[PDB]
């Protein structure tokens, strides 16, 4: 996901160390830039449909269950990258380090915090992040709310 | 990071009250403000929420027809006005930093910073100083070398009163109780102290009562009964 | 509205010993995004609430390691691994998974000590007060533990109702006891119509109820 990404049925948000797609309404991510409607019950009628971010209803007597996509693990009812399983970040979230060829969880922080080298790089140091978002609509601009940047009305 | 609330208020039933809440040390307009009240002795109760980011607001059903929440982005201040007050609105009102986007959740969790609270008292009573009556020690307040004595501080409004004994030189064994609100709408409290019963003939015991709202000060010598 | 039920209401603790507070919700706190929006707050005497835990188990900055939160679904626990004196106060859970956000009713952590019976004293109304048309009779229960006590006024063996009020001190910082004051309030005219004024006290520290009484005018 980059500043040039268009999130399908969602919108880009920016944290201190990454961008990601946030889904509109109650849709869920089927990949990093695509949101689709979510089924409430996994069964025969809803098989293969999305049931959560990076998880879909699959067939496994016969039964159906919500399972994370390859590379993700169910942790506290949420699919997160495998390498983020044991990571705690404080004022932010764990993401995979794009600079490291070896998949490794690192912290990306709520706007106004940055990784704190005095606190094992958790999101506990005050520091600024320049907004990078390209807000295409002439009436919109990058705005900070609730620890993220997103495009919103001027 | 802090939220600084306006001072305490006393109001008649049917009036309105405006409580303010000034943010500093964080970006006020990136977040919102929830209001929570706590009646004396009771638990916490959420009243409503307003975004300083976009002005959306939501009110609890108990107050929704008579509350107004507003933002002043110039002064980083959130205001809550509660209208047609009644006696059961008497409470401490707190503001708390909360979400600015009420429609989406990100990685910020609200109620992380609270103001110091604002006491609001709603009553048809008028400001009034207390009467102070002795609680004399006697055989009915004496247990094995120990005598209890005290002062009844009756019928004042609003809180608070302060009580000391012998101008603050007597502190051991003093208990000044929480005031109770009488059916009349006036408050009453007692303050007691236990002393050696052998000291009733050697020491003078005076309770000093100060009711700053009415500029009333009373000193009451409590004399022993034989 | 989601009902949050905490237990116990009052939690006596020993300094240095673990303690734990329970919070149960009337419906699941797991939101449609898979997260559980359950928080814990500490309210020390005379202060504002302070958040300790959010999202079930995450400790706020500046919160000591001895606090932790756990649970899932409808059942949550705040644990203190070694209670310190500064931890006395009232603890609240809060859900904001479902609108409106709602709080539990609170749990008061207090210092545990041995049972102590109240010393019971009674004070007739003063002549000064009687000069003014009202008569207050005061019953004092001094330095007892636990906090709970039952007090009943009887006037000429008749049980009084609706004409007394009581209030209880905070737990004493030296000796960890409580004291309670009850006032019975009558008009002077009603006070003059009866002889025996009594308060009857029941408390875990007394194997039988204790009655203190006087005769008007003695």
């Amino acid at each position: 996901v980059t500043v040039d990404t268009v999130c399908k049925r969602g919108f880009l948000i920016q944290m201190s160390g990454h961008l990601e797609c946030k889904c509109e309404n109650d849709l869920v991510l089927v990949n990093e830039e695509t949101c689709e409607e979510k089924v409430l019950k996994c069964d025969e009628k809803t098989v293969n449909k999305p049931c959560g971010d990076f998880s879909k209803c699959i067939k496994i007597p016969v039964s159906y269950a919500c399972k994370c996509n390859l590379g993700y693990d169910m942790v506290n009812n949420v699919c997160i990258p495998n390498e983020c399983k044991q990571v705690t970040c404080g004022n932010g979230k764990c993401i995979l380090d794009t600079s490291n060829p070896v998949k490794t969880g690192v912290c990306s922080c709520n706007i106004g915090k940055v990784p704190n080298v005095q606190d094992q790089n958790k999101c506990s140091k005050d520091g600024e992040t320049k907004c990078s978002l390209k807000c295409l609509k002439e009436q919109e601009t990058c705005k900070a709310v609730d620890g993220i940047y997103k495009c919103d009305c001027k | 990071v802090q939220l600084v609330q306006s001072g305490g208020e006393v109001k008649k039933p049917g009036a309105s009250v405006k409580v303010s809440c000034k943010a500093s040390g964080y970006t006020f307009t990136s977040y919102g403000i929830s209001w929570v009240r706590q009646a004396p002795g009771q638990g916490l109760e959420w009243m409503g929420w307003i975004s300083a980011y976009n002005g959306n607001r939501k009110y609890a059903q108990k107050v929704q027809g008579r509350v107004s929440m507003t933002i002043d982005t110039h002064t980083s201040t959130a205001n809550m006005e509660l209208r047609s007050l009644r006696s059961d609105d008497t409470a401490v009102y707190y503001c708390a930093k909360d979400r600015g986007d009420g429609d989406y959740r990100y990685y910020y969790y609200g109620m992380d910073v609270w103001g110091q609270g604002t006491t609001v008292t709603v009553s048809s009573a008028s400001t009034k100083g207390p009467s102070v009556f002795p609680l004399a020690p006697s055989s009915k307040s004496t247990s094995g070398g120990t005598a209890a004595l005290g002062c009844l501080v009756k019928d004042y409004f609003p809180e608070p009163v302060t009580v000391s004994w012998n101008s603050g030189a007597l502190t051991s064994g003093v208990h000044t109780f929480p005031a109770v609100l009488q059916s009349s709408g006036l408050y009453s409290l007692s303050s007691v102290v236990t002393v050696p019963s052998s000291s009733l003939g050697t020491q003078t015991y005076i309770c000093n009562v100060n009711h700053k709202p009415s500029n009333t000060k009373v000193d009451k010598k409590v004399e022993p009964k034989s | 509205d989601v009902v949050m039920t905490q237990s116990p209401l009052s939690l006596p603790v020993t300094l240095g010993q673990p303690a734990s507070i329970s919070c149960r919700s009337s419906q699941s706190l797991v939101y449609s995004d898979g997260n559980t929006y359950l928080s814990w707050f500490q309210q020390r005497p005379g202060q504002s609430p302070r958040r300790l835990i959010y999202k079930v188990s995450n400790r706020d900055s500046g919160v000591p390691d001895r606090f932790s939160g756990s649970g899932s679904g409808t059942d949550f626990t705040l644990k203190i691994s070694r209670v310190e004196a500064e931890d006395v106060g009232v603890y609240y859970c809060m859900q904001d998974t479902h609108w409106p956000p709602t709080f539990g009713g609170g749990t008061k952590v207090e210092i545990k000590r041995t049972v102590a019976a109240p010393s019971v004293f009674i004070f007739p109304p003063s002549d000064e007060q009687l000069k003014s048309g009202t008569a207050s009779v005061v019953c004092l229960l001094n330095n007892f533990y636990p906090r709970e006590a039952k007090v009943q006024w009887k006037v000429d063996n008749a049980l009084q109702s609706g004409n007394s009020q009581e209030s209880v001190t905070e737990q004493d910082s030296k000796d960890s006891t409580y004291s309670l004051s009850s006032t019975l309030t009558l008009s002077k005219a009603d006070y003059e119509k009866h002889k025996v004024y009594a308060c009857e006290v029941t408390h875990q520290g007394l194997s039988s109820p204790v009655t203190k009484s006087f005769n008007r005018g003695e």
